[PDB]
RNA sequence: AUUAAUAGGGACGGUCGGGGGCAUCAGUAUUCAAUUGUCAGAGGUGAAAUUCUUGGAUUUAUUGAAGACUAACUACUGCGAAAGCAUUUGCCAAGGACGUUUUCAUUAAUCAAGAACGAAAAACUAUGCCGACUAGGGAUCGGGUGGUGUUUUUUUAAUGACCCACUCGGCACCUUACGAGGAGUAUGGUCGCAAGGCUGAAACUUAAAGGAAUUGACGGAA
């Protein structure tokens, strides 16, 4: 019935082998059916005549959709969690200057990837940057947070004014006196 | 936004009486599918009321389907098919389609494409022997042999471009050999794209031959002997 | 880059991650 | 005795569209919105949104008289986000829960050729 | 560790942050375990070298 | 009537390239228009709001049209002097490298003044000694030389892909022989900041109101 693939590059194929018990015992465990073909080189992911949960098959695909594309098994783990969300962002349509486009992706990243880790806590999602894809998982607030603030990234407001803008909206939510108020007063 | 928090707008202000009960004023119609293919039966459509005949005419015969090619054929493989249909006859509560188009599915195209590899992609555009002007899309892609310990093989220009001519060479060749009838019979069991590898043969090694589109253009003047003979007079009751 | 609060926090960022797996102030 | 009808859902990033349909695709059965069954506009998009327009598209299939879906998931697409919704996924557990018969899941999601945007 | 971490990352592409040639990286392995005091940034001997 | 430099130009053979100009065919997506569908919100935000939505909004199906872009393939890169450069098939014209017992005969080079080419909100943590430079290794890209088998095929159509050894030139990467004032403190000076008393209010001890003060105040009996 229900089936979908995916491929995957040799170098990652090493780390399938290796770890391959656990995605099938997280499966089975949702009555979800994988398998791996070599020659093929692709992971199979199927439903089965007990399976009682489309949410979590399409969530299937997703997983080895993010496996392929090169996240460990922690964050595979944190995608079969229900209320969490994948999500892919290409910024490879915005800036004409390749040199540009190098420089302001490394002001995303960070010195010590600083920026970055910073995002990542303050919307509690995880990001990896893959040359002209963005890969991000996680709840569906931080996920909006992340793609507005990557798309004006690769537009050229800066991270920073997005995060003292994060840290701020988090506080002034946190602090039950105000829902009313358009908080421009206070944003910069 | 049902809550009671909601200010007031135009919105809501004047509304007629849901009197009008569409689905007890509506029918029931079934649709069958050519018999080229195994399974003939086929759904449920809605005629919206018997006032017109006409209106039968108008709606389920405007109608455009949608299968999928396991829904179709019965394949135990589900067959990453969709083939669109164009229904244009009826007959008795049972309607005669003719074929419309066809596309894979964008699931199927996520799989096939991958990274340190070349993808070819070809277009034509030609007129069927049963006078129907079609356009096809085909799509291949490279490979590795097993010697190779290179980890990418990918093909030059001059390859490409061959490559591309001789498929749309075969492609035109072959819808040009066949009529319509015979042209969905020979994308059954894809056919045509093994003849493209075992022709191909000779340029470049490659793995995933397909098809990708099969799009209508312009559609001949219907006869209801073809598509009755495709498909394979009546008398009632004496009502007093 | 001149505020004292956001620097520190910049490069505490990945201290805070590492003993956490957010209580940053 | 297998009457097969379809269900187009627009789940997006701010609201829920269940959309049941005849299977040319021409007749809309039913239709609810998450913003039309939720109470506040805050929570237009919860799975709440979705057990609730769920159970209304489902009275109301039982009542036509269609026994499986073919269910099409849909996101936003091409601009925005190739995400589908957290109403998304329980509307399909709901009605799934509600006992349509499980026909055929697929997604088709609007994928632009190349998006329209400033190359600056 | 390090250089199989930046391996994997070139092999399967990441960007990350670009240090000088003298220290290592900085991980969670190390922020974690507290390498750093025991270690150190790079060998000081041939950085005067 | 000397050679033809691992000096320079030139021809030819096969190539190579998201190099260039000109049309041409097409992908979807978006926007609008029109056709039908069921009738109650759609949008955006942290939540809001502007706006659209009984002349049927959004949404599903159908076409139609315009204006931009040619994703996934896409990078350890190719091409261009730089900015730049990605659908198709033609047309035109340039260019690198390979290979040749091919041609001339030193025609080469570093360039100041002059000229051509350069989309023109932009930038915001990045930095490795330098060289007239010795050896190297794994990777690529382009061509040739040879062997070897696969994959191929065979009187018919393009004798292509892969293995390896060799050979030139690129982009990169990796190891190596060698050499040419910032701080803080104090301030009897200088220029500036300047400080407070209930408010009305001052020539009037002067009204209402106002905040401050908030358990009103005054006598007896035990």
């Amino acid at each position: 019935e229900s089936s979908f693939m995916t491929l995957f590059p040799k170098y990652r194929e090493s780390y399938l082998k290796t770890i391959w018990n656990d995605v099938t015992r997280a499966l089975d465990k949702h009555n979800i059916a994988c398998v791996l073909d070599l020659v093929e080189g692709s992971m199979t992911v199927k439903t089965t005549r007990k399976t009682y949960d489309p949410a979590i098959i399409l969530k299937a695909r997703d997983l080895i959709k993010l496996l392929a594309r090169s996240v460990p098994f922690p964050q595979a783990v944190k995608i079969l969690q229900d209320d969490m969300a994948c999500d892919v962002i290409k910024i490879g349509n915005f800036v004409t200057n390749k040199e540009r486009f190098v420089k302001r992706r490394q002001r995303l990243v960070g010195p010590n990837g600083n920026t970055l880790k910073a995002l990542e806590l303050l919307t509690k999602c995880y990001i990896l940057v893959q040359g002209n894809t963005v890969s991000a998982m996680g709840p569906f607030k931080g996920l909006k947070e992340v793609r507005r603030v990557v798309e004006d990234c690769m537009k050229n407001i800066h991270p920073i004014y997005h995060i003292k803008e994060l840290m701020i909206k988090r506080e002034l939510a946190k602090r039950p006196e105000l829902a009313n108020e358009d908080w421009s007063r206070f944003l910069p | 936004a049902v809550g009671k928090n909601k200010r007031l707008s135009k919105g809501k202000k004047g509304q007629k009486k849901r009197v009008v009960d569409p689905f007890t004023r509506k029918e029931w119609f079934d649709i069958k599918a050519p018999s080229t293919f195994e399974n003939r039966n086929v759904g449920k459509t809605l005629v919206n009321k018997s006032t017109g005949l006409k209106s039968a005419s108008d709606a389920l015969k405007g109608r455009v389907v949608e299968v999928c090619l396991a829904d179709l054929q019965g394949s135990e493989d589900h067959s990453f098919r969709k083939i669109k249909l164009r229904v244009d006859e009826v007959q008795g509560k049972n309607l005669l389609t003719n074929f419309h188009g066809m596309d894979f599915t964008t699931d199927k195209l996520r799989s096939m494409v991958r990274k340190w590899q070349t993808l070819i992609e070809a277009n034509v555009t030609v007129k069927t022997s049963d006078d129907y002007v079609l356009r096809i899309f085909a799509i291949a892609f490279t490979r590795k042999q097993a010697n190779q310990v290179k980890r990418h093989s990918y093909a030059q220009s001059s390859h490409i471009r061959a490559i591309r001519k001789v498929i749309s060479e075969i492609l035109t060749k072959e819808v040009q050999g066949s009529t319509l009838a015979q042209l969905t019979s020979k994308l059954i069991p894809e056919v045509i794209n093994k003849e493209i590898e075992n022709a191909t043969k000779d340029i470049f090694p490659l793995q995933n031959i397909h098809v990708r589109k099969v799009k209508l253009l312009k559609q001949p003047k219907f006869d209801v002997g073809a598509l009755m003979a495709l498909h394979g007079e009546e008398k009632g009751k004496k009502v007093t | 880059q001149n505020d004292l609060e956001l620097q520190q926090f910049l490069r505490e960022s990945h201290l805070l991650s590492a003993f956490n797996n957010i209580v940053y102030q | 005795s297998q009457v097969f009808g379809v269900a187009r859902i627009y789940a997006s990033f701010n609201d829920t569209f269940v959309h049941v349909t005849d299977l040319s695709g021409k007749e809309t059965i039913a239709r609810v919105t998450g913003g039309m069954k939720v109470k506040a506009d805050r929570d237009e998009s919860s799975p709440y949104a979705a057990m609730l327009a769920a159970q209304d598209v489902a009275a109301k299939c039982k009542e036509v008289g269609i026994t499986a879906v073919h269910v099409k998931i849909r996101a936003t697409g091409g601009t925005r986000t190739k995400t589908p919704g957290p109403g998304g996924q329980a509307a399909l557990r709901a009605l799934a829960r509600s006992g349509l018969r499980i026909g055929r899941i697929e997604d088709v999601t609007p994928v632009p050729s190349d998006s329209t945007r400033k190359k600056g | 560790r390090i250089k199989k971490y930046e391996q994997e990352a070139a092999e399967g592409g990441i960007v990350l942050s670009k240090v000088k040639k003298g220290q290592f990286r900085k991980i969670e392995s190390t922020y974690k375990k507290d390498i750093e005091r025991r270690i150190g940034g790079s060998i000081k001997a041939r950085d005067k070298e």
